[PDB]
RNA sequence: AACGUGUCGCGAUGGAUGACUUGGCUUCCUAUUUCGUUGAAGAACGCAGUAAAGUGCGAUAAGUGGUAUCAAUUGCAGAUUC
RNA sequence: CACUGACAGGGAACGUGAGCUGGGUUUAGACCGUCGUGAGACAGGUUGGUUUUACCCUACUUAGCUGGAAAUUGCGAGAA
RNA sequence: CGUAAAAGCUUGCUUGAUUAACGAUUUCCAGUACGAAUCGAGACUGCGAAAGCAAGGCCAGCGAUCCUUUGCGAUGAACAAAUCAUACCAGAGGUGUCAGAAUAAUUACCACAGGGAUAACUGGCUUUGGCGGCCAA
RNA sequence: UUAAUGAGAUUCCCUCUGUCCCGAGUUACUAUCUAGCGAAACGACAGUCAAGGGAACGGACUUGAAGGGCUAAGCGGGGAAAGAAGACCCUGUUGAGUUUGACUCCAGUCUGGCUCUGUGCGGCGACAU
RNA sequence: GAUGCAUCCAAGUGGUGUAUAUCGCAAACUGAUUUCUGCCCAGUGCUCUGAAUGUCAACGUGACGAGAUUCACCGACGCG
RNA sequence: UAAGGCCAAUUAGUGAAUGCCCAUUAUUCCUUUGGUAAGGGCGGAAACGGAGAAAGUGUAGCCCUUCCGAUGUAGAUGUGGCCUGGAGGUUAGGACGAAGCUUAUGGCGUGAGCCUAAGAUGGACCGGCCUCUAGUGCAGAUCUUGGUUGGCGUAGCAAAGAUCUAACGGAGAUAUACUCAACAUGCAACGUUGGAUACUGGAGCGGGGAAGGAUUUCGUGCCAACGGCACUCGUA
RNA sequence: UCGAACCACCUAGUAGCUGGUUCACAUCGAAGUUUCCCUCAGGAUAGCUGGUGCUAGUAGAAGUAUUGUGCGGUAAAGCGAUACUUUAAAUGUGCAAACAAACCGGCCUUAGCCAACUGCAAGGCCGGAAAGAAAAGAAUUAGAGGCACCAAGUGGGCCUUCUUCGGUAAGCGGAGCAGGCGAUGCGGAAUGAACCGCUUAGGGAUAUGUGGCGUCAAAACUUAUGGGCUCAUUCUCGAUACGUAAAGGGUGUUGGUGG
RNA sequence: UGAAAUGAGCGGAGUAUUUGAGCUGGCACGGGCACGCACUCUUCUCCGUGAUGCUCCAUGUUGGCGAUGGAAAUGGGGUGCCCCCACCCGUCUUGAAACACGGACCAAGGAGUCAAACAGACGCGCAAGGGAGGAGAUAUGGCCAGUACUUCUCUCGUACUGAAAGGGAGAUGCAAAAUGCAUCUGUGGUGUGCACACGUCAAAUCCGUUUGAUUUGCCCAACACC
RNA sequence: CAGUGAGCGGCGAGCGAAGAGGGAACGAACUCGUUGCCGAAUCGGGUCUUACAAGGCCUUAAGUUGUGGCACAAAUAUCAUUUCGUGGUUGGUGCAGGAGUGGCGAAAUUCAAGCGCAAAGCAAACCCGUUGCUGAAUACAACCCUUCAUGUGAGUAUUGAGCCAAAGAAGGUGUUAGCCCAUUGAGCCAUAAACCUGAGCGCCUCAUGAACAAGCGAGUAGCACUGUUUGGGAAUGCAGUGUCAAGUUGGCAGGUAUUUGUCUGCCAAAGUUAAAUACAGAGUAGGAAGACCGAUAGCGAACAAGUAGCGUGAGCGAAAGUUUGAAAAGCACUUUGGAAAGAGAGUGAAAUAGAACCUGAAGUCGUGACAAAGACAAUGGAAGUACCUCCAUUUCAAG
RNA sequence: GCGCGGAGUCCGCGCACCA
C-alpha cells in the first residue's frame, strides 16, 4: 500500500538504458583523472614550446552584470580601442606582444577605464622585447643580456606582472553624526519607490 | 551491500513474504501517479490537499538574478563583525561598519535585540529596524 | 527350490567435480592513423619433392629483391654471411 | 397384425462406444419459410458430412513348475 | 410523529425566501467531501401595545477539476497613454452510471489467458410426478 | 409445367441370395514355437474384496472376508487408463474476420473563388463628376 | 458517340477494356425449351426541373473604430 | 440366573470420605531456552587436596542463586547463527603428499553444519580468525542441457507367387575328454559355374534420352562401420 | 504454412490471469469486515499484526459486581379483523461514587446580568477542613497510566448454539449475539475439518477429564452378601448423545385411577 | 556416605516445665447455668557449632568381571525379528488420502537485481552553519585511475506571507503615539511536570545509613489552555 | 542554473529549457559583393632560365555582359624612390644538429650435506645459541603366524655457510628459484622525405617593410490561409500557395494582441576558419590494465567457427579443451587365433597413465560372500532383543 | 445558439456544437 511519500517525478520514461534491443543514452565519466593527466601534460609540453613568451595572454577586469553579481569582478575577453589609445599601442601592434583587443566593448564609465589603462601601463613597463636581428637592436628593444636572463611566466591566469582583479577598499570604523541619529532612511527609500510606482497616474490628473 | 539484504533471509521460504492468496504480481493498481481521481482518490486528498487545479496569474520569462533579495535580522548582526572590533564598539563612540552587499545581504529586518551597536549599509531596510537601531546608537545608510 | 529383496568387497557403463588456461568480456592511453578507374571491398580458380582442410602466396605462385641477423628446417626426404 | 400358459414392472455411472453400429442430435457446404436495412439468427423444416491406442497392473478363462505345520527358523516334542 | 383561546380556518400588514466579518456543531463517516439540519455574533428590516417571533414552506426535492459567462474593487518585466487580455473574491451553464470516460451490431469461419469462483451430462441433498395401502369413512 | 440426362433424395414390384432363422466345413497370410535383428507409447508410489464415513462413486483410512511363491496364451469389467493448458458455457476494462441509418476521420467524385491569361468591338450597371 | 463510360497508379506528355467504335465496350439480375410474368412510387434509393436570391463556405462590397476588430450585403453544388 | 433397558452401590443393616483403567490436562522432580526478569560476588584473606574467578547485550554464555512463560498458516523481527566465489590484514599448513573423490570412520552441535580416522584413492596447491565484496545455498516451474532407465529379448521385421541340386572356392569344418564303427556330442549361413524349375510377358525387374544428380562408371583388393537377416558380395 | 504467406527486426511487446521462487534455530502473530472507485478474479482507505521508541513506574485502568440516578415498548397480556394498543418483563444500556476534582470564609479584576449592589456570572489570590472516605452483606484484580513513528499480510470464508426473514423443502439463500475450524495437534464418540474432554519446550512419578471394565482391548481373572422389567422364529429384540418411522391395534406380560 | 549434617531427629546439661481433662471462687446466657469473658489423670524441658569457604570438582560396605589380550566393559554404527503406532508429496481452496492439477532416475544450470528522486529508523563528522561538484596546482616526472593541497563560486539551511503591486516577527515599565518614550544578566503568563536544594513521615538497620511517601523553591524535556 | 513557487498539458498521465556565476580551450581572426579611385596591370598555352618558378619573352586563345590593384571603425587616408634591411611559406641548388624509428647493450651459489626412516628436531618474546643436544619408523604392505623376495622419478623442498641489488617485477626450466635462463638500465651505432632548432645556416633568382565622397547582399524580410514542430503560452522554428517592403530621418530584437510617443542593443537576406567535445555493434599501427568469466561460464566461436549442417529463397546456425608421460621410452620377442584380440614378456616413479589415454562422482548393471524372508505393497516412528562391528573410550591388583 | 418565413409564444425549413 501507498502511504504518505512524496508525489514521484523521476521522468525516466524514454530508452535510455542500453539492452538487447536498444542502444541507450547514456554518458559516464570513468576517464576523467586520465584526461586530467592529458591537459596537465599538454601545458607543460606547450609553455616549453613558448619559452619564454607567458603562456596565457594578458586580458582586462570588468565587472558582472546584474543586481546580483554588481559588486563582483573578473577577467573579461579583451582591451578596448580605447583603452588601448589612452595607453598609446596600435591595436594590431598589440595583438603581436601578447595583449588581448576586444574592439566590441564600450566603456561607459570613466573608473572601469582608469583601471584597465593602468593594467596596460604597468605591463608594458615590463616587457622584455626580444630584437629581431640579433645583429643591430632598433628602438627599445632588450639587449642580450636581458634575452640571457629571460623567463617564463606559468601562471594559471597570466597575472604575475598585473596582479589580480582589484577590489573596492573597505571603509574604516567612525562615528555616527548628528543628521543620522535625527532622521531615518526608510521614509526617503519609501517616498523614491512610490514616486516611481506611482508616475503616470499622478502625472495623467 | 548484498549480504545484508531481506533476500538472503527468505532463502527457502517459497513466497518471500508476498503471501499465497494474493501473489505478487506485475501492476495490479496501475501505473505511476494512475488513478488519482478515481481509485486512489482518498491517498491524494487525505496527504496532499491542493494537488488538483489552477491559481493566480503568469510570468512567462522567469529570471531570478533580478530578484535577489536576501536577508538578515538584527539580533545576526554580529556574524558580520570581526570580534576584535565587537568589544571595542561603545554607544556614542566609534562603530564598526558592515556592508551587507558583500556579505550577501539585501534587505535587514528588524527581528529582536540587537547586541553591538553599529553602522549598517544595506540596499533595504524596515521601518521597525531602523527605529531600533537608530534607538540602540547606529545607524543606517542606503547603498546601491 | 526357483525368481525376487537387502547389506558389504571387487569390477563395468557414464563423464560430473577439482586443479589447469596462447580464449572471452570490460576500462584507459599514444599517433607525419582512414580504401577505390594507377581497378577497391567481396567472389572464383590455382600454387609444395611428398599436401584433404587451414595458413601464405599468384604461372616469378607455402614465394623473387633489399636490410639486419648468424646456423638451421624437421614427419620423411633433399641440399659459413652464399 | 398374429402366436401363446403368459406375452408383469424395475435396478446395475438413466449397466454395457480401447465391445460394435452411427439413423437422430451438435461444426464447416447448400436450399426453403419466418425475422433482420445489413453481416447474420431460428429451442422450425431439409440434404451431405474421418468413430484413434493395450505388448503394463488387476479381474476373469484355460495352461505349466515348485516350496511349505514356529506356515521357510527351535533342537518348540499335541496321532479321530 | 406533533398540534385546539393552535401548528387548523378567516383576516390585516409585510418580504427574515436579504445580508450575514472563512464562528462552532450533527447526520453519512475514513470521524474526508457533497446534500440536509442545529446553536450562534454583526447589519438592515417586518409584524406586534409588549414580552417576543422571523434569516423559507421541520424532517426527500440534488452536483468536483478544467472551460464558458455575469457581479464586485492588482498585472502584461526597458518606460508611458488609451484599448484588449489576464488575476483575487461571489454566483450561474453538468455530469441521473448521480465522489462526475465522449461510445452501435455480428461470428456455425473463429482466437487467446483463465475459471469447477459459473451453465449444459452422471453422482449427492430436497421436492416432483408417480401408487396404491390403513384406520375410519 | 416439362421429353432426355444424374456415382443426387424417396417408395413399391420381379429376379436373387449366409442379410437373417442358425450356424458348419475348407484355403493363403498372420497370431503361435525357433535362428538372426530389435523399437515406441506410457512410467508419483502401487495394484484382492464387502460395508462405513469422507471434497456426498477408496488401492492406501475404520470394522470384517480372503490371500504360498514363480510363470505361458488370451481377454476387454475396473485402473473415474492414453492422446491435447475444453473447439460448448462464463469471466477479462484480451483479440481478430465481417456489417451498418455507432463515434472520430481519409482517399475518390462534384461545386465556388483566385491563378494560368492575350488583342479589339458593342451592351448593362456603380463611383466619381 | 472518344472533350466518352468503367478504371490502375505516389507521380509524369504515365496504365488497362482499346490492334477497339453501338451487330461495340463496360456494370447488374434471372437461369434451356413451352406457357406466363397481376396490383402498389407511401418509405428508402436512383434520377430530372427551378426562386437568384428558403438556407451556407471561402472570396468580394459598404459602413463604424486610432487600430486589432465589429456589423451589414453578396455568395455555387447540395438540402428542402 | 445378560454381556439388554430404568434406578442404585463400592467389597456391604459390621460398626464410619477414594472399586478399577486410559491423556501432550493437574501436582511434583530433572534438564533446555527466552524474559518488561529478581537478588548476590568480582581491592586475589593468610598459608601452600586441585583448578577457576572477565565490571560483563550477544560466545565454549564472568561466576552463583531464584521466579515465570514456551504449539501456530499468511506475516514481522533477532541471532560473537550455519554455508559458497573473490579483496585488504593477520596467523599457519604441504612431495614424510594440497584440492577433489569414497565410507557399518567415529566425535561434537537442538539445528544449519564442523572436525578426526582409513583409502590396498589422487598428484600440487591450500586451512583458521577480523574486516570488505557478490552472478552466494534447490525436489518439483507440461523448467534447460547431457546421460541413464522399466516396459523388453517384448511389438514386430506377413503386397510385388520360388526355389532345388552337384562340383569348385573360402578361416567360415566332417572342429569330441574317458568309453566309443557310423545316428543319438559343430549348427546355421555364403560367392561362381553347370543342370533343373518358375516369373517379367514388348503400356517389360528390355534398349536409349530430357529435368535432377555429379564419379555413383571400369579393374584389382578388402570386409572395421554401412547395405533394419546374412555375405567370401556391394551404388560401402 | 491462409477469415490475411514466409524471413528479419521494433521485441525480454503488455498480462488486475496460470505456474515457479534455493539454509537453521529463537521471540511474537492475523484477516475474509468499513468507506470510495467503468468499482466485483483488482486497488486505495480504516481495523486486526510486527518493529522502534518517548514519557515523572501504580498515574486519566477495567468486555465484571454493588449502591444512587436516567433511557426503552420486545416477550407475555388485551381487544382491528371479526394483528393495532393503554399496561409491561427477563436479558440490556448512559452517568456518578474526594489529590489538575469537590466543600467552608477574606480579597483583587471585568468597556458581563440586574433599577442598583454587600445579589448573580466568570478568572484568579489568601485561609480552613480532610472517618483521604466510618457503620449498614458496603467490591475485586497474574490491577504501571498516557503519547508517537515506520511498515506487512488480509479485503472468496465456512460450521455450531440461541433468535430469526425468503422458500413446499434442501448438506438452499439472507441476517443478529457469542464460540469455533480455517491457522491444530493430543485423549474419547468403531470411522468423520467443526461433537465431548483438553488446548501443545525435552523427559520420569503420582492423580484425574470425557469414555469405559465378556473376548478382540488396559480395567469387576463374567463385582455385590442391590431392586424391578423384557423372549424378539430370513434387514430385526435390544444396546455410546450430536447422527441416517406415524396413526391404530394386541388378554403377550407387568401396574395404576375411578367404579 | 558427612569436604561447614541447624535436627522434637546430632550433641551438652535436669527431672522439672506447662498442654488438656475432671473439680474449683464479678459480668455475660436462658426462664438456673449445659459450665462463655477477666483474674486427680494426662505429656519430656533448656542450651549450641558464620562463610579469612567467591565458584566448581574430588569421601562408604560386600561379591562378580578384568593379571596386557586375537581381553573385559561401556557407548556408537549395521542387519534381521517381535509387540505397538502410522493414509502421498507440492499446490489453489471454506474444505485434499482423494475418482482435483504437476510428479521414471541422476548430474550440472535455474528466480527481489542495478540506477535515480523522496521519506523514516539506526551509526559517524561538524553545527547557525554544513557540504560540494566541475576544475587547477605540485609531491608527480608498474608504483600513480590512488593519496596529500586549494580558491571564490554554487547549493541546502538560519523567515515567512500575499493572485499580485508589496510588506516582514524580543522583554519589561510608563503610556495611549494611525513609525510614543525609557532600560537591556534574559524563561510573555497559567496548570501538570526529571534531577538538585530545604524540611518532615513511615518502615527496616553495627544503628551510619538505606528503601518509599510527602511540603516548599526552581523547575529541564514535554503536553494542555491563553 | 533546474525535475524548476518559469512554462506546456483530456491543466490528467506526463513533459520541460534560457540569461547570469566557477571553469576547459584560446597568438583567433579573416575573404567576397557593394561605394570611391584605376582599368587587363588578370588567366590559360608555348618557350627559356638546372625550374610544367607566384621569373623573363611570345601568344586572340579566354576575358570589358569585367579579370585584377589600392582605401574604408583595430581608419586617417592618393600618388609619388632610393636607402637600409627583411622573407628557408617564390623557385633552383646545397649544408648541419635534434627528436623519432630500428638494431646492439648490465650483478650475484647449480655452494655443502643422499636417499624408506637425521637432506630431521628440541632448547618456551629477545639474548644465551658460531652453543648444547637426540632417535618410539629396529617401519608398512589387508583374517592370524613362518620363509623368500620387491618397493621410493626430477631438489625451485629442508638444513648449514655465502654473495648481488640504482636490478626483489610478474615469464621459462622434470616439485615452491634474487644468485639455472630470458627481461630490466648507463650507453653505442645506422637512417629517403617530413617534423623541431636567433620564424637552423650559405649562394642565384624572385618579392617588398620603415623613415626619408558615396555606400553596405529583394520574389528577400514581413503579412494572410493551411500543415508541422517547440516549454514558447492572441502563434518557438520551418514548408506550400496568395500577397509582397523600407532606405541608416531606415530596419530588426527587447517572451500578452492593437494604435501612439520615448529608450537600449544590434545591422539579416554572400563566404572561410584551429583547440577545448563524440566514437552508444567502425578500421590501421602500437601500448597499459582489472576486487570480471573459467569450458552447460565467458563472444555463436579457447579447436581446419560464421565452419559442418538446414532452407527454392530472404535467412538460420551447432557440437567439440588433443589435459598420455619429465621424456615416445607409444609394448621387441614367445605362444593361441582367419582377424580383432587374449595369455606371457618388456618400458616407465606409475600402464587401475596404453592414445582421444589427468582426476574419474552420481544413477544403472555384473560377480563373490552373507542376512534372512510367506501372501501382510514398500518406505516410516518408538522401545527392546539376536548376530556382527577395519569405530571410539575406559579399566586391569590394590587398583 | 443563427438566419427565413407563417400565426416574448408556437410552427416549420436549412445551418452550429470543448463545462
Ligand atoms: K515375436
Ligand atoms: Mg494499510
Ligand atoms: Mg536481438
Ligand atoms: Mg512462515
Ligand atoms: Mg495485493
Ligand atoms: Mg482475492
Ligand atoms: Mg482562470
Ligand atoms: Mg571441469
Ligand atoms: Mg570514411
Ligand atoms: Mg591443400
Ligand atoms: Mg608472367
Ligand atoms: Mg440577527
Ligand atoms: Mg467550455
Ligand atoms: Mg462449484
Ligand atoms: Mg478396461
Ligand atoms: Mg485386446
Ligand atoms: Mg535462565
Ligand atoms: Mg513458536
Ligand atoms: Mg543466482
Ligand atoms: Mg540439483
Ligand atoms: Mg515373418
Ligand atoms: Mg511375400
Ligand atoms: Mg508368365
Ligand atoms: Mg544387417
Ligand atoms: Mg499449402
Ligand atoms: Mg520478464
Ligand atoms: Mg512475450
Ligand atoms: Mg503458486
Ligand atoms: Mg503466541
Ligand atoms: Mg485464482
Ligand atoms: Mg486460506
Ligand atoms: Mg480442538
Ligand atoms: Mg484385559
Ligand atoms: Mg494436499
Ligand atoms: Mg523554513
Ligand atoms: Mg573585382
Ligand atoms: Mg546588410
Ligand atoms: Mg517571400
Ligand atoms: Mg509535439
Ligand atoms: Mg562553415
Ligand atoms: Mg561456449
Ligand atoms: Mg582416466
Ligand atoms: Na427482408
Ligand atoms: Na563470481
Amino acid at each position: 500500500p501507498k502511504g504518505n511519500n512524496a508525489i514521484p517525478h523521476v521522468h525516466q520514461k524514454k530508452h535510455w538504458n542500453p539492452c538487447s534491443s536498444q542502444k541507450g543514452n547514456v554518458k559516464v565519466f570513468l576517464n576523467q583523472p586520465a584526461q586530467k593527466h592529458r591537459r596537465r601534460r599538454l601545458r607543460l609540453l606547450k609553455a616549453k614550446k613558448v619559452f619564454p613568451r607567458p603562456l596565457k595572454a594578458l586580458r582586462p577586469q570588468v565587472n558582472c552584470p546584474t543586481v546580483r553579481h554588481n559588486m563582483k569582478r573578473r577577467l573579461g575577453r579583451g582591451f578596448s580601442p580605447a583603452e588601448l589609445k589612452a595607453a598609446g599601442l596600435n591595436p594590431q601592434y598589440a595583438a603581436t606582444i601578447g595583449i588581448r583587443v576586444d574592439s566590441r566593448r564600450k566603456n561607459k564609465s570613466e573608473e572601469g577605464m582608469n583601471v584597465n589603462v593602468q593594467r596596460l601601463k604597468t605591463y608594458m613597463s615590463k616587457l622584455v622585447l626580444f630584437p629581431m636581428n640579433h645583429k643591430k637592436v632598433q628602438k627599445g628593444e632588450a639587449s642580450e643580456e636581458e634575452v640571457k636572463a629571460a623567463t617564463q611566466d606559468r601562471s594559471r591566469f597570466g597575472d604575475a606582472a598585473v596582479g589580480a582583479v582589484v577590489y573596492p577598499s573597505a571603509e574604516a570604523p567612525r562615528a555616527v553624526s548628528a543628521e543620522e541619529k535625527s532622521m531615518c532612511v526608510y521614509a526617503f527609500l519609501k517616498k523614491n519607490h512610490s514616486a516611481v510606482r506611482f508616475f503616470g497616474t499622478n502625472s495623467s490628473r | 551491500p548484498t549480504r545484508f539484504k531481506k533476500c538472503r533471509h527468505q532463502r527457502g521460504s517459497t513466497f518471500c513474504g508476498y503471501g499465497r492468496v494474493g501473489k505478487h504480481r506485475k501492476h495490479e493498481s496501475g501505473r505511476g501517479n494512475a488513478g488519482g481521481m478515481h481509485h486512489h482518490r482518498i491517498n491524494f486528498d487525505k496527504y496532499h490537499p491542493g494537488y488538483f487545479g489552477k491559481l493566480g496569474m503568469d510570468h512567462y520569462h522567469r529570471k531570478k538574478n533580478p530578484m535577489w533579495k536576501p536577508t538578515i535580522n538584527l539580533n545576526n548582526l554580529s556574524r558580520l563583525i570581526a570580534a576584535e572590533e565587537a568589544a571595542k564598539a561603545a554607544k556614542g563612540g566609534t562603530l564598526p561598519v558592515v556592508d551587507l552587499q558583500s556579505s550577501g545581504y539585501a534587505k535587514l529586518l528588524g527581528n529582536g535585540h540587537i547586541q553591538v551597536p553599529c553602522i549598517v549599509k544595506a540596499r533595504y531596510v524596515s521601518k521597525l529596524a531602523d527605529k531600533k537601531i537608530r534607538k540602540a546608537g547606529g545607524a543606517v545608510v542606503l547603498q546601491a
